[PDB]
């Protein structure tokens, strides 16, 4: 705390900063804990205050409800809410969310199959696939494409995509059939 | 209605900051100018966290400043939210 | 002769991939001559004939040329897919998958969530020789390598990425070097990485349009078993233009809320049915001659059928299919029935169906 | 020219009355909300008459037994025997029809197909009759706003 | 239509001053400053 104000009210002064890069580890480790609010001091001036967060409050302020409740305030506050009462109503928001996690955390004390099924037919089908070309017995088919014309060529490539689209039919019915059995 | 009140609090909550209420541009002749205000600096859930911790810490224990808003809170007097100023636009000169 | 097959190919891929969306158009075009042709088709005689009447005659041969078009055509937007839009799903996985690797440590520091089949099935692609083979960053294996080689180890992180070790200090020390020309079946053969197309071809059948185009070519093809299969494809016009986007997306925009809207009416609907089996089980009979009558409301399920079709398709209500109540002793209680059905779900609920269109469109 | 002919026809006079859009700005604002999405509500009766044709292929393949149209049973008046005139009693008929198609065809009660029917029904009722005239009425009122 | 218009009519009311026309940011930069101009120094009813 007394470096993260020396710097802030400090902001161009190299002994500092090189003593902070000094101070890097800690001021990290106290990065979530540390609070930094500003208000209108007694001096007339704009004062900035740094004070301590538990690591409780935090948890709890994240917690999906309190969250809600923020967004219902805001709500109300922006849609029918006045520049007088503004700062009524949001110290008393406070006061009730503040209440809300201190009792919540008093009472605190102490799908995958059809992803499986999915995964698993995906390599089984594209292995049968990939046989094909796993048998390395290419050379019959080579024998009689020594007389390689346009016509065979053009017959080899169209035969590749529909032995893929055949691949994917597999796949497809072996899904259906897997999240079947599943289901049962 | 229903479907414009939300994009209301959307616009607002996007281009005003909740505490002081000065708009993003100001901040934002700085990058990131804005967030960081309104994430480090104006924070609602930071003057949340320092309420909670001024009223579960002791009255003995206060510091002056602590003290000056623990009095002021006590008598209902919100005049220490700083409303249309801030760090910067007091220190304008200096900080930059 | 691989210096010339290698071009031929080269040249037919880029064909395919030059004219995928007029294929795409010309498809749309058949699919709309086969419907039209289809609309003069009529069944005699049970015995279901499929002949097809008309006064030219002439259409007959032209549904079957029209047909075999099709299919080939959409067998030809398959391939013109493949050549034009996968190499970009390709690049963008192959992306993804290396920034989360490099910033994130998706497989060294955390591990996915084993519900992400993506995640899941990148794990392959990982190992693979011809990793970023689209993404232009040839360096992503030893940046990852920089960044978590020290604290999860060297010999764990090559491991992980497929890297090999002593390979590269055996070879910058004395080193054979004698290269073996690609021409011989067994080079060709040894040159796939066969890893890297098995995730390739896994990212290809999850990929959506993919299945959609495959799709369109089974119905194309079951087209020719039963003719009437061909309508199918008429379902493709949303996608083929772009006018059709913006009024259907005055649907899509509030799906949910209308879906949850006919929830909500199938509850209401359901609590009328409580309502009238319990109280107004008498004035459900719908037989008009006496000697048989048909009660619709004896059973429960038969009577939340006739609420959900006949009350609910009906523009006064269930009242306006229903007895006439007067002359009861619960007359009062059975027009309050009838208009607060009415009111309900006859008019605030499909009110609420149209103001979510309307509030969609603006 | 329609003046003109209003001499041979005295009914061709009638015509002139759809002079009235141009003689009066006030009737152009009335008038611009059909006109200001034209193209819209064109493509939206397409699209009607596309659900409606594949209502036709599925009606016509599987439940020609409930289009008999006629009262007096010696003489049967079938509307979906024939591909053309079941989509032309699709379009017109049921179109019209407050309740869909199944307001006008034959009640399907203690058949093998009725749960099947009343799905095509309440489909028909959900996707023509309330949501495409909700896009038509929609597109008006975005005209005026 | 009507509802925009009520919008409008509060929207421009709590903006911009009656009398003078000027906006609330300039009066907003002394804190309550535009509320004070607008219920002590040019009030209108205080001009009726
Ligand atoms: N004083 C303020 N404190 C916090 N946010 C503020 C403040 N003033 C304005 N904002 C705006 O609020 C935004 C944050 O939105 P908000 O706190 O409502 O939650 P969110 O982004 O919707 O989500 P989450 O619930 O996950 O926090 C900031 O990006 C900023 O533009
Ligand atoms: N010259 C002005 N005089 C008074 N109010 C003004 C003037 N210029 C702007 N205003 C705005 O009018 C607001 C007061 O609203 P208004 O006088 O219409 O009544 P109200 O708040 O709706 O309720 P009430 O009827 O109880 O007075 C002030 O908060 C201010 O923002
Ligand atoms: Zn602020
Ligand atoms: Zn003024």
């Amino acid at each position: 705390v007394l470096l993260t104000n020396l710097s802030e009210h400090m902001p161009n002064d190299t002994r500092l900063q090189t003593f902070l890069e000094l101070a890097e580890s800690v001021l990290n480790y106290f990065q979530p804990f540390l609070g930094r609010i500003e208000i209108m001091g007694s001096a007339k001036r704009i004062e900035r205050v740094y004070f301590e967060i538990s690591e409780s409050s935090r948890t709890q302020w994240e917690k999906p409800q309190v969250k809600e409740s923020k967004r219902q305030f805001i709500f109300d506050v922006v849609n029918e809410g006045g520049e007088k009462e503004k700062m009524e109503l949001f110290v008393n928001f406070c006061e009730d969310t503040i209440f809300e996690m201190q009792l919540a955390a008093q009472i605190s004390e102490s799908s995958i199959l059809t992803v499986r099924s999915a995964l698993f037919a995906l390599r089984y089908n594209i292995l049968t696939l990939m046989r094909m070309l796993s048998l390395k017995s290419l050379k019959k088919q080579m024998k009689k494409v020594k007389k390689m014309t346009v016509k065979d060529m053009v017959t080899a490539f169209f035969s590749s995509y529909w032995s893929i689209f055949m691949t994917l039919l597999h796949f497809v019915a072996s899904v259906f059939r897997g999240f079947f059995r599943i289901i049962c | 209605e229903l479907r414009d009140q939300q994009e209301q609090v959307k616009e607002d909550m996007e281009t005003k900051c909740f505490i002081c209420g000065i708009g993003n541009d100001y901040f934002d002749t700085v990058p990131h100018g804005f967030e960081t205000h309104t994430l480090q600096e104006h924070n609602l859930a930071n003057y949340l966290f320092f309420l909670m911790y001024l009223i579960n810490k002791d009255e003995t224990e206060h510091t002056g400043q602590e003290s000056y808003v623990w009095k002021m809170y006590q008598e209902r007097c919100w005049e220490f939210f700083p409303a249309g100023d801030c760090f910067r636009k007091q220190y304008e000169d200096q900080l930059n | 002769f691989w210096k010339k097959i290698i071009a031929y190919q080269q040249k037919l891929l880029n064909y395919f991939a030059r004219n995928f969306y007029n294929m795409r158009m010309l498809a749309l075009f058949v699919a709309f001559a086969i419907n039209f042709i289809l609309l003069f088709y009529k069944v005699s005689t049970i015995a279901v004939h499929y002949v097809l009447e008309e006064s030219s005659g002439y259409m007959e041969p032209t549904l079957r040329i029209l047909a075999i078009l099709h299919t080939v055509i959409s067998f030809f937007c398959i391939i013109g897919y493949y050549c034009l839009k996968v190499p970009l799903v390709i690049f963008k996985r192959e992306k993804e998958v290396a920034r989360k690797l490099e910033f994130d440590g998706l497989y060294i520091t955390e591990q996915p969530s084993e519900d992400d089949i993506k995640g899941q099935w990148d794990r392959l692609v990982i190992n693979t020789q011809s990793f970023p083979n689209n993404y232009w960053d040839k360096f992503v294996k030893r940046k990852v390598m920089d960044k978590y080689g020290e604290f999860y180890g060297r010999d764990r992180i090559s491991e992980l990425l497929g890297m090999d070790k002593a390979a590269l200090d055996f070879s910058d020390a004395r080193e054979k070097k004698k290269p073996k020309k690609d021409s011989s079946l067994s080079a060709v053969l040894n040159s796939i990485d066969v890893k890297y197309q098995m995730w390739k071809l896994g990212v290809v059948f999850t990929d959506n349009s993919f299945l959609y185009l495959a799709w369109y070519m089974t119905m194309s093809v079951l087209g020719h078993y039963n003719n009437f299969f061909f309508a199918a494809h008429l379902l493709d016009i949303a996608m083929g233009f772009k006018t059709l986007r913006t009024i259907l997306s005055s649907v899509t925009h509030n799906g949910k809320q209308l879906v949850l809207t006919v929830g909500l009416l199938a509850v209401v609907v359901y609590l009328y049915t409580v309502v009238a089996f319990n109280f107004f089980r008498k004035f459900y009979n719908k037989s008009e001659d006496g000697d048989t009558p048909d009660m619709k409301c004896d059973d429960m399920l038969t009577c939340y059928m006739f609420h959900m079709y006949v009350g609910v398709r009906a523009g006064g209500g269930i009242g306006d299919e229903i007895e006439d109540p007067a002359g009861d002793e619960y007359e009062i209680y059975r027009i309050i029935f009838d208009i607060t059905f009415f009111f309900f779900v006859i008019v605030i609920l499909l009110a609420i169906i149209q103001g979510l269109i309307i509030d969609a469109f603006g």
